[PDB]
């Protein structure tokens, strides 16, 4: 049969509580659900096994699982989710496909995103120099809010990178950036044409 | 050891033969191998048992696979389209309680000509002045340009130790112009340490950039040197001004 | 009204004669209902009883694949258990599983079984919880060490109490006109005499199911008797007798007494010329 | 593991001058599975027999079911031949009506 | 239906 995860992609901020949302439909009864953790390296982790005969309600540590045979749903909660927590987190189910096999199927996937909590934001925009001994220019917008969205360049010649994603094991440090830069005429005033705003350094 | 799996990255042209390997855990005694496209999850290819075929799912015979009884099994593939470029996971389980451990992965890219691929030109920043009476920190901004094809693994190493605090990368790379299906690509990574630290003089900082291209085995002909997997960084090191 | 499944396997090795043989039954109740042989040019599952031949090509295909690996898992289970003991190639070999989950009259499991055996001696077996092992050997520490590590009886509780107490019950009810109804056996007592003093006296009692069935012969003090047991029709019914040599004379004395589901009062018997 | 086989000759209704019936012979009990099986037609071979499934009791020994259409008479003896490697020489148990 | 996979010994 099929498995269904509807979140596409989720937004939150840190020491926030995040459930993730995972369905299934089974009409045979014996079968092993699973939770899986893909971190941009490209492997899935093992994290969890549920079975048909298990529980209702079973928690360890940050994670909290919600099994129930009713809605047939697997539905999974991240406790303060912290900025390592930031992955895909996929549920199969091991069904009987055929025959003397136990097949996985994977969801649709669910992209989890933890911005930091900027409690004292300071949104600025640098100018970067070439190291190099050379002259080659390029602007950064950085300390802003994690409700700030801009991806447009809106030229042709002029490259604008969207919001980063921090480090999974970025303990010290973690601040939202953005880097435009170019290699023609006419620059680091007009960079940001894209939802630039009142507390805005410019040297 | 008990999860492995060779190689980690591979470029093929379209219509060619290739042989991805894995390596199961001491305990284990099936291998199923998965195909995992950019949006959708990792889809089920067959899963061998004691070098015979258990079963398989939706995939042409073109798709191959074998087990050896040291526990080794391959994923021999025919025929290569465009389409094949995509994540092949490698899994291992033995017949008891069904649980797959996955392996690292093979990111494998099949290209109709490779006429195209190009090395990245790396190149560091240091940080403004102004930055450093506002903030009281200190930004390196890395950019790596002009490269083909998309993954690249960007680290930081800083002091000899690749760090991990203060780093963040953009998601994905950015197309130079978005009209061509073959334009180029760029990348860009910062790094964020206390001033105090950047204006050591005797502290360092390295923008290591990882390229996955073109292996010996492969061919060329073109003017410009073989763009083969190489790492391409950029240093640079402390300022008081 | 009742249930039971059971499945017997059973691996035999034929060194030089060729490769392992594997042979698999199924049985509800008394009624064996699941046929088959690795020997056979065509090894597919074959069915002994009305009611399951309702079941899809899916259903067939699904029990013969399985199977169909079960030959190579029990091969490879031959070839350990030969370098466990390190005996010879040359020596043949045997291995005999049963398994099944029971139903209660409630409708939801009261035992579930697994045990396994190597040449006729017990090697493993599934404990009353379905969680743990009890090893017979030194040998079967060796299997049994890897099969806690690998969850394999995580798997049974899963299977005993999920698909085989859901099929052991589609199965009730697909056959409940003779799973579900017990038929009482067909009694009559005949006479044969060995000697002036002696005679034999032979309680019959044919055509029963299920298989339990109790008779005894008496004399109005006390019971005292050649039981031959149980054997099959080899129409789903059994056939059982039992006889008891009586002093030629007295002969009328004795009573035959007949203990079965079928019947709705024990009946008595005694030989009436 | 060393089992010797039990032998009860039979029949599945019975047995009357005349009619049709199934004459069985049913070995129970018998280690290991190996086994030759023959009915004899009062000294002769009855071609085209058949065995029923090879199964075991809860003791973990088997039992086998041999079968064939038979027209009791009144001067025909029918016996079944049993081999085992637990006997050494065939052993034969005639057919009783009772 | 039998049991869906099987350890080996
Ligand atoms: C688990 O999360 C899902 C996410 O939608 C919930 O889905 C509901 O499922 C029921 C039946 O399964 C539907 O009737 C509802 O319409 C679904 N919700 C929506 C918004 O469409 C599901 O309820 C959750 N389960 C639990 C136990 O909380
Ligand atoms: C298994 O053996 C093959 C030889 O056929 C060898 O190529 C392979 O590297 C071996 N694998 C391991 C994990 O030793
Ligand atoms: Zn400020
Ligand atoms: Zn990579
Ligand atoms: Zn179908």
């Amino acid at each position: 049969q099929k498995v269904t995860q509807a979140q596409t992609e989720i937004s939150v901020v840190e020491k926030e509580d995040v459930t993730l949302d995972c369905v299934y439909e089974t009409r045979d009864t014996t079968y092993y659900l699973f939770w899986y953790k893909q971190p941009p390296s490209g492997e899935l982790v093992f994290l969890i096994r549920r079975n048909s005969f298990d529980e209702q309600n079973e928690i360890s540590g940050r994670y909290s699982w919600n099994f129930q045979k009713s809605t047939s749903s697997f539905n999974f909660t991240i406790t303060a989710s912290q900025v390592v927590d930031s992955a895909v987190y996929f549920c199969a189910l091991s069904h009987n496909s055929g025959g003397s096999n136990y097949k996985l199927t994977f969801g649709k996937g669910t992209l989890l995103t933890v911005n930091p909590n900027i409690q004292n934001p300071d949104p600025a925009v640098y100018q970067l120099r070439d190291s190099k001994s050379s002259d080659k220019s390029v602007c950064l917008f950085t300390d802003f809010d994690s409700q700030t969205n801009v991806s447009q360049s809106k030229d042709s010649d002029v490259y604008i990178t969207d919001k980063t994603v921090l480090d999974m094991r970025s303990m010290d440090f973690k601040s939202n950036s953005a880097v435009a830069w170019s290699n023609k005429s006419d620059a680091c005033a007009n960079a940001f044409n894209n939802s630039i705003i009142e507390d805005t350094f410019f040297p | 050891a008990g999860v492995t799996q060779s190689p980690t990255h591979l470029i093929k042209t379209r219509g060619q033969q290739v042989t991805l390997r894995c390596s199961s855990q001491s305990g284990h005694n099936t291998v199923s191998w998965y195909q995992q496209a950019l949006g959708q999850g990792p889809q089920f290819i067959f899963q061998y048992y004691r070098e015979e075929e258990n079963g398989r799912g939706n995939f042409p015979p073109r798709f191959s696979g074998l087990q050896f009884p040291n526990y080794s099994s391959e994923l021999n593939v025919n025929a290569l389209e465009l389409d094949d470029s995509a994540l092949y996971l490698c899994a291992s389980s033995f017949r008891g309680g069904k649980t797959q451990y996955f392996g690292p992965g093979t990111r494998l890219l099949v290209l109709e000509d490779l006429k195209n691929v190009f090395p990245p030109e790396v190149a560091v920043f240091e940080p403004s002045e102004a930055e450093i009476s506002h903030t009281q920190k200190a930004t390196l901004v890395c950019l790596a340009t002009g490269f083909y094809p998309d993954h690249v693994e960007l680290s930081w190493w800083v002091n000899g130790k690749e760090v991990h605090s203060g780093v963040c990368t953009d998601p994905q790379p950015l197309k130079e112009q978005p009209a061509l299906n073959d334009s180029r690509y760029a990348l860009s990574s910062r790094l964020r340490v206390s001033a105090t630290f950047w204006q050591n003089p005797r502290n360092h900082f390295r923008c290591q950039v990882q390229f996955y291209g073109l292996s010996e085995n492969d061919e060329w002909t073109q003017d410009r040197a073989k763009p083969v997997t190489q790492i391409v960084s950029a240093e640079a090191w402390g300022r008081a001004d | 009204g009742s249930h039971s499944m059971r499945y017997f396997y059973t691996a035999m090795s034929r060194p030089g004669r060729g490769e392992p043989r594997f042979i698999a039954v199924g049985y509800v109740d008394d009624t064996q209902f699941v046929r088959f042989d690795s020997d056979a040019a065509s090894p597919r599952t074959e069915p002994r009883a009305p009611w399951i031949e309702q079941e899809g090509p899916e259903y067939w295909d699904r029990n013969t694949q399985i199977f169909k690996t079960n030959t190579q898992t029990y091969r490879e289970s031959l070839r350990n258990l030969r370098g466990y003991y390190n005996q010879s190639e040359a020596g043949s070999h045997i291995i005999q599983r049963m398994y099944g989950c029971d139903l209660g009259p409630d409708g939801r499991l009261l035992r579930g079984h697994d045990q396994s055996a190597y040449d006729g001696k017990d090697y493993i077996a599934l404990n009353e919880d379905l969680s743990s092992w009890t090893a017979a050997d030194t040998a079967a520490q060796i299997t049994q060490r890897k099969w806690e590590a690998a969850r394999v009886a995580e798997q049974l509780r899963a299977y005993l109490e999920g698909l085989c107490v859901e099929w052991l019950r589609r199965y009730l009810e697909n056959g409940k006109e003779t799973l579900q109804r017990a038929d009482p056996p067909k009694t009559h007592v005949t006479h044969h005499p060995v000697s002036d003093h002696e005679a034999t006296l032979r309680c019959w009692a044919l055509g029963f199911y299920p298989a339990e069935i109790t008779l005894t012969w008496q004399r109005d003090g006390e019971d005292q008797t050649e039981l031959v047991e149980t054997r099959p029709a080899g129409d789903r019914t059994f056939q059982k007798w039992a006889a008891v040599v009586v002093p030629s004379g007295e002969e009328q004395r004795y009573t035959c007494h007949v203990q079965h589901e079928g019947l709705p009062k024990p009946l008595t018997l005694r030989w009436e010329p | 593991i060393q089992r010797t086989p039990k032998i009860q000759v039979y029949s599945r209704h019975p047995a009357e001058n005349g009619k049709s019936n199934f004459l069985n012979c049913y070995v129970s009990g018998f280690h290991p599975s190996d086994i030759e099986v023959d009915l004899l037609k009062n000294g002769e071979r009855i071609e085209k027999v058949e065995h029923s499934d090879l199964s075991f009791s809860k003791d973990w020994s088997f039992y086998l079911l041999y079968y064939t259409e038979f027209t009791p008479t009144e001067k025909d003896e029918y016996a079944c031949r049993v081999n085992h490697v637990t006997l050494s020489q065939p052993k034969i148990v005639k057919w009783d009506r009772d | 239906i039998p049991l869906t996979e099987e350890a080996e010994l």
